[PDB]
RNA sequence: UAUGCCAGCUGGUGGAUUGCUCGGCUCAGGCGCUGAUGAAGGACGUGCCAAGCUGCGAUAAGCCAUGGGGAGCCGCACGGAGGCGAAGAACCAUGGAUUUCCGAAUGAGAAUCUCUAACAAUUGCUUCGCGCAAUGAGGAACCCCGAGAACUGAAACAUCUCAGUAUCGGGAGGAACAGAAAACGCAAUGUGAUGUCGUUAGUAACCGCGAGUGAACGCGAUACAGCCCAAACCGAAGCCCUCACGGGCAAUGUGGUGUCAGGGCUACCUCUCAUCAGCCGACCGUCUCGACGAAGUCUCUUGGAACAGAGCGUGAUACAGGGUGACAACCCCGUACUCGAGACCAGUACGACGUGCGGUAGUGCCAGAGUAGCGGGGGUUGGAUAUCCCUCGCGAAUAACGCAGGCAUCGACUGCGAAGGCUAAACACAACCUGAGACCGAUAGUGAACAAGUAGUGUGAACGAACGCUGCAAAGUACCCUCAGAAGGGAGGCGAAAUAGAGCAUGAAAUCAGUUGGCGAUCGAGCGACAGGGCAUACAAGGUCCCUCGACGAAUGAC
RNA sequence: GCAUGGCAAGUCUAACCGGAGUAUCCGGGGAGGCACAGGGAAACCGACAUGGCCGCAGGGCUUGCCCGAGGGCCGCCGUC
């Protein structure tokens, strides 16, 4: 039984006295009215803040840390193997309506990794080489001067 | 597990595996779940006239005659809900959703399930179905698509000793309750399921409580009646095989 | 007032086997996966891989998922898996119901609990 | 139509000519044998059985046919007014059979012999 | 024991209840314009007797033809009389005839009539004559173009919001509108007419930066289709009316060419399968309608009636639904299967006829002005400097030019040619046809199951109800008595039932008549709850209860 | 928010398309949404698959002593 399914009989569904539940007036006003108010309580306060740039002058970077292609290097049976050699571009989703892919270095690198990538983080290239491997840069990569 | 294969004599003629499938452990409440939407997605909107009621110019007269204050027209009470021929207050609605979504997953799975209870005899009975067989689902030889008489498909039913079912759903209810004077004045019992798989079975339909499916698409539904899982079904060489992969 | 009978059945028989046997961590499992579905387990294999060691069961009081990397020879009871989860833990070591487990050892002796 | 409302109606609405479908009655099987129909509009000229009313058992010859009560009129089946007169008791022609029938008529034979059209 | 209180019984009043559904409500598929050749609507007529409704129109519930249909019929409407139909009526489909008056209403006037040949009025053509034509008005909403509030929200209120909503003016169609880039601007080595659906996204943008408001490109779909002028260069090679003769139009340019795959011109190359014009002209599908269509009306029992129970038997590519004296696959309609017709798709697709596409080089020959653009003042929009539009003023270039790419200017780059025009399909609505339903079931559902926009109210605009059910069959009560009596009553008759007897199935409560039990003319008022006594009670569906004694015997506990 | 259920580092399809038993239903459709990294107005940069300590449940042991998921207290890391 539900709450709504017991209450006929009860006069007031549970609204208290039957001079409350009336128009607007019990709310202080329609939708956001009093936001600044008798209702400011836990409302962001007013104002403007900051600025956007137009949306199409916005890049929008393809992410991906180490620990993602680590994790699965061996599982990638269908990438590169050597003395692993993975094409970052090839791995990321969305990695087509992305202005480019870069790898972050979040998490281990337990293997000796060769990644090509847009775009690297110290992290990731300090990770990567530290376990013996090697980050190319791509050609798109050669926005960096 | 092994599946008795049966000619249109009802007599033994080799076997086949009893797909995976119906290894799939029962579980009568995705059953249910997948029963449940597929009937409430064929109800038809419905509500009434937005305007019932309200096409009156009916005033209060307010205070001043000893009358409550209702709306009134040529000195009769009229729109409000209170009121006799006034509007209906919270009424059905045309643009309510009346239909249920469900998990694709969820639903195929209920499919697979409902297909499994179909080889428990024991399930199949306490479902009610009527017959004399320890072996279930019934597998017969895909000849059975060629018979063309209902007559025919009797006699192999009485040798596979299942026409008992069809005894029992030789038998028409007469419902209470004004479903009548809309046309659901009869209802029956759900008898055996045939399923086929490059056409119904055009001489098993008109079978008392029968009901004809594909393999391709037979659903929980046909498979499981109002959500009850294990009905007496009849498949077919090929349509065992199809269903295999559903 | 939960739905689905097979894990009414799988709560039912973890008590009969807390009770009988000297099972605790069955009667253990058996509250937590009446509690709300909210708060039953949903673990990675990072974590199993992190706290398990080889010889003691691990237990899992709701459902394992295949994130990360499993090394160890252990064997893992849950009340599910994820197909990738199943399989990553079989190549390693051994994916068993928790239906098993209580079979195998209704005592519930040399388990770990994974939450 | 599958809804009753609709059926009834169609049925009491009918036009003129499609009322002779309601005033059918089933044949006797000699008369089935021989003309390969189940059942013939019932003629004003045709003798026939009753089969289900209190005059279950009783023939007679068919007097007269009203196609809007679609109902007939069969000699002898009557009721006793209370002046002592008496009228006939309508039937339906679903509770009759016809045993024999008034063939004067070139059409009506012509379509009973057919075996592409029924009378 | 008057007046009277409480409960019940018999009869009534009333019309709830249950059952029933000729009506609604909603969804879906199909289809879709009518009118000066006088529509839609209205008025008045029209029947043997005819008031209402329906139909029809002085040929008046109809006339004719063809096809269907069939032995009956003369609408709803079951009377009386009379008639029609084998000379094939009724009835249905298609086509035709007739079709009064008012009505856009058009010769003129007028509350549906009247006065002495009439496209009134405005237009095009014009034989300049109403000679040939057009417009007008209607339609359920949908659609397009204009005019445009306020209550309200902001807890007041002015901008904002309600809302470009309500309402008003003008107008089209079966669908409208839009539409082959002076586009987009995931900026690109990219996309490629237009609607619409999903999403993009409550994102960008607006805003007493409050409350609120609110896109687009793209993407995934649906459906797909692309063309014609103006001009250059030609220059009467042309068009309309008429059978013809003949007339009219046209150098202020008819017609040829041509239209960013720029074109023209000159010299060449190749070629046509583009386009445009015209001819023919569907299949399938879908919607509706129609033909044919299997198998019991066997036994016994109950019943007024078998469609019930028991028994025996049958069909099924048909066990949807309905009807029939009660629960019917096999009694009747129908239903499955098969088949036929009309409509829509569509004058579309296909096919074919004619035309001729395209490429090179040269050439500043051509390419839409109050325009592009700027300024003042407003409206509108998310449009912010960067929406779209109006108004007043100002105002350019000529492809070697010009516009756009979300502030202005200059350069670069990329896109694209405004100020001429057309365009199928996919999408909206629901009048009309059909189908459907966990919708309502006569105070519900439409206002309307009924005389329903009826009766009735208001000078008028406008407002606006209530009323469903005898019975299997009318067998709808003959005869007699009574009476002022076709009333009513008595007796009687029919039927299973008249307590089914006419607004007649069932027949609640409030309540009324008579009557039964209890109380009652010396007595006190929330009408009762719990205890306990009187009196009253057919059965059924409850069967217990009383007293002696004895057994057990908590707290408590004596003379 | 919560309860139940499916699937899980993923999950779900929308419009729509095909099939069919034709509004149900079977198959297809991942466009796009949310989740998988955050910080910063912006430019722009870009994180602990565990380093220490308490310790509930549970497990272990020779019965206080170990191991102790979750939880708690710290460290440490990304960015302004
Ligand atoms: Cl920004
Ligand atoms: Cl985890
Ligand atoms: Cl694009
Ligand atoms: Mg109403
Ligand atoms: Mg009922
Ligand atoms: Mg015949
Ligand atoms: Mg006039
Ligand atoms: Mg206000
Ligand atoms: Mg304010
Ligand atoms: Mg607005
Ligand atoms: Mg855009
Ligand atoms: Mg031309
Ligand atoms: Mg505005
Ligand atoms: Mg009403
Ligand atoms: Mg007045
Ligand atoms: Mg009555
Ligand atoms: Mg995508
Ligand atoms: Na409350
Ligand atoms: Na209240
Ligand atoms: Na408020
Ligand atoms: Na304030
Ligand atoms: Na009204
Ligand atoms: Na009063
Ligand atoms: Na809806
Ligand atoms: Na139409
Ligand atoms: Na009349
Ligand atoms: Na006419
Ligand atoms: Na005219
Ligand atoms: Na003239
Ligand atoms: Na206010
Ligand atoms: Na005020
Ligand atoms: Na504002
Ligand atoms: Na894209
Ligand atoms: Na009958
Ligand atoms: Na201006
Ligand atoms: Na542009
Ligand atoms: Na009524
Ligand atoms: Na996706």
């Amino acid at each position: 039984t539900s709450k709504k399914k017991r209450q006929r009989g009860s006069r007031t569904h549970g609204g208290g006295s039957h001079k409350n539940r009336r128009g607007a007036g019990h709310r202080g006003g329609r939708g956001d009215a009093g936001r600044d108010k008798h209702e400011f309580h836990n409302h962001e306060p007013l104002g403007k803040s900051g600025f956007k740039r137009p949306q199409k002058v916005q890049e929008e970077a393809a992410t991906i840390d180490v620990r993602e292609i680590d994790e699965n290097v061996t599982l990638l049976a269908a990438d590169d193997v050597a003395e692993f050699r993975v094409d970052v571009r090839d791995v990321v989703e969305e990695a087509d309506d992305a202005d480019y892919v870069k790898v972050l270095g979040a998490g281990q690198v337990r293997h000796e990794l060769t990644l090509i990538a847009d775009d690297f983080s110290e992290g990731a290239r300090e990770k990567v080489e530290g376990a013996g491997g090697s980050v190319e840069l791509t050609d798109l990569g050669e926005e960096r001067q | 597990m092994q599946a008795t294969i049966y000619d249109l004599d009802g007599n033994t003629d080799g076997e086949v595996d009893l797909p995976d499938v119906f290894e799939t452990p029962v579980r009568s409440d995705l059953i249910g779940k997948a029963v449940r939407a597929a009937q409430a997605n064929r109800k038809q909107d419905y509500g009434s006239d937005e305007y019932a009621g309200l096409r009156t110019p009916a005033e209060s007269f307010g205070s001043g005659r000893g009358q409550a204050h209702v709306p009134k027209l040529d000195g009769r009470a009229r729109r409000v809900p209170q009121a006799v021929k006034g509007r209906s207050a919270h009424p059905p609605k045309t643009e309510k959703d009346r239909s249920l979504d469900l998990n694709d997953k969820e639903r195929q799975l209920a499919v697979r399930s409902a297909l499994a209870a179909t080889a428990d005899a024991d399930l199949v009975a306490d479902r009610g179905h009527e017959f004399d067989r320890d072996e279930v689902p019934v597998v017969v030889s895909d000849d059975f698509e060629d018979l063309v008489k209902t007559q025919e498909v009797v006699s192999l039913l009485e040798a596979l000793d299942v026409h008992a079912d069809i005894d029992r759903a030789d038998e028409t209810k007469i419902k209470a309750g004004q479903g009548s004077a809309r046309g659901r004045k009869y209802r029956r019992p759900a008898s055996i399921l045939f399923v086929t798989s490059d056409e119904p079975s055009t001489a098993a339909r008109n079978l008392a409580g029968a009901d004809v499916a594909t393999a391709s698409e037979v659903n929980t539904e046909d498979l499981a009646p109002g959500g009850a899982p294990g009905r007496l079904t009849v498949f077919t060489e090929s349509a065992l095989a199809e269903v295999a992969e559903r | 007032s939960k739905t689905n009978p097979r894990l009414s059945s799988l709560i039912a028989d973890l008590k009969s086997a807390a009770r009988s046997s000297g099972g605790a961590v069955w009667g253990d499992v058996a509250e937590r996966l009446e509690k709300p579905r909210r708060t039953h387990a949903e673990v990675n294999l990072g974590r199993i891989e992190r706290y398990a060691q080889e010889d003691e069961t691990v237990v899992v009081p709701g459902k394992v998922l295949g994130s990360g990397v499993l090394q160890k020879d252990v064997t893992v009871a849950a009340v599910d898996f994820s197909g990738t989860a199943e399989t990553k833990i079989d190549q390693v070591g051994e994916a068993v119901s928790l239906e098993q487990a209580i079979e195998n050892n209704p005592e519930g002796s040399h388990v770990r609990v994974i939450r | 139509s599958k809804q009753p409302d609709k059926q009834r109606k169609s049925q009491r609405r009918a036009p003129l000519h499609e009322r002779h479908k309601q005033v059918r009655a089933t044949l006797s099987a000699d008369l089935r044998e021989e003309y390969g129909q189940r059942n013939v509009r019932v003629n004003a000229g045709d003798t026939v059985e009753v089969l289900r009313g209190d005059f279950a058992g009783e023939e007679g010859e068919v007097i007269n046919v009203d196609l809007d009560k679609a109902v007939i009129h069969v000699e002898d089946v009557t009721l006793e007014k209370t002046d002592g007169e008496e009228v006939p008791r309508p039937l339906d022609t679903s509770n009759v059979r016809v045993t024999d029938l008034d063939l004067e008529d070139e059409k009506r034979e012509a379509r009973l012999e057919s075996e592409d059209d029924s009378a």
